[PDB]
């Protein structure tokens, strides 16, 4: 599945791993990973 | 005896076949009678597969392949159309003589009248891609003869009496405009990356 | 919901990588690795998912 | 022996018809380097918006 950060609650329970895609200037770049490590980052986040 | 086609649009479509376009400032009476009978000429056009293309802003008539719609071919091929490549220096005087045609349309209009340019004011450009072949001599007999070269093709007008020319309409619809961008801005950063 | 995953990777080629190298805005040599259970793809508008 | 004679005209051939789209440009060629690079692009780290 392809989304703009939509319905990502629903991809969690569907899916076990995201490719988060992000852009910097005119370059771009794309990450695998699991829905527990980002998870796991997303609590790093939760210290700020 | 039997009917023939009339003797004003057999002229205009052997002209058009023959130049590959008519122009309202340089021809209008076969011009008008072609935009008054678009069926006829298309229908004489088609068993060759050629058609008209018409830009009527600027008030030219050209020709143009009229095969299939995206067959399995990715690009067309025609026999009577014979492809050429340009060697570098005309490529290098279509480029400029094309940013100059836009960079006066940015601020005149779309159609407006291309202003006359100098002879003169050409060649210190060429320069910058070329550099200097030996002599003045040289160097304004090469680009009369690219000029005139190029005036086959229809993109430029003859040098007048003064020795400035004028940009005619066709230069718009090259076929691949991008490349004239490109080519000439890696020259110019080659030189100056050189220099 | 794996009681069902056990098709995939069993009866059917499943698309487990792509791998790009200057490919549209992606200088260089890039990788996304495709879970065999259903992957999404996410990011904000204008990143390069399509 | 170059003047010319009331022959006619037959075998007539029609062929070059000047379409402008059947023009190309120079293809000037590029010889200096190599772009070698095929780094795994490490920089990819999460650090996305809030
Ligand atoms: N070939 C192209 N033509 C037009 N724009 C392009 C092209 N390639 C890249 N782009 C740019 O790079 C991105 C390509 O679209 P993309 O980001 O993949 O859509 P999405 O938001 O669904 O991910 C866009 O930001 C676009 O501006």
């Amino acid at each position: 599945f392809i989304t703009p950060n939509k319905e990502m609650r629903l991809l969690r329970d569907h899916t076990r791993s995201a490719i988060v895609v992000h852009r910097r200037g005119q370059n771009s770049n794309m990450a695998s990973l699991s829905w527990e490590e980002l998870e796991r980052h997303y609590q790093r986040r939760g210290n700020a | 005896s039997e009917t023939r086609t009339l003797q004003k649009i057999r002229e205009a479509t052997q002209e058009l076949l023959k130049y590959g376009l008519l122009e309202e400032a340089s021809k209008p009476n076969l011009y008008r009678i072609v935009l008054s009978h678009p069926e006829e000429v298309t229908r004489i056009l088609e068993p060759l597969d050629l058609d008209i293309g018409i830009d009527e802003i600027r008030g030219l008539l050209y020709v143009k392949v009229r095969l299939d719609e995206t067959p399995a071919q990715d690009e067309w091929a025609h026999p009577l159309v014979r492809r050429q490549r340009l060697n570098l220096e005309q490529s290098l005087l279509v480029a400029i003589l094309r940013q100059h045609f836009v960079a006066w349309e940015q601020e005149s209009g779309t159609g407006a009248s291309q202003a006359q340019i100098a002879i003169d004011d050409l060649l210190p450009q060429l320069q910058i891609y070329l550099g200097d072949p030996g002599s003045e001599s040289k160097e304004r007999t090469r680009l009369l003869t690219l000029l005139d070269q190029l005036k086959g093709h229809g993109l430029v007008t003859s040098p007048d009496a003064h020795e400035r020319i004028v940009i005619r309409p066709i230069i718009a619809h090259l076929a691949d405009p991008i490349n004239l961008q490109a080519l000439l801005a890696w020259l110019r950063e080659q030189i100056a990356q050189q220099t | 919901m794996n009681q069902v995953s056990g098709l995939a990777g069993k009866e059917s080629f499943i698309l487990t990588r792509i791998e790009l190298f200057n490919w549209g805005g992606f200088h260089g040599l890039h990788q996304a690795a495709i879970h065999q259970d259903g992957t999404a793809v996410i990011g904000p508008t204008g990143s390069g998912k399509t | 022996r170059k003047q010319e004679v009331p022959l006619p005209a037959v075998g007539v051939a029609v062929t070059g018809i000047p379409a402008i789209e059947r023009l190309r440009f120079k293809e000037v060629d590029d010889e200096a380097e190599q772009t070698l690079d095929l780094s795994n692009h490490a920089a990819d780290l999460t650090q996305i918006g809030d």
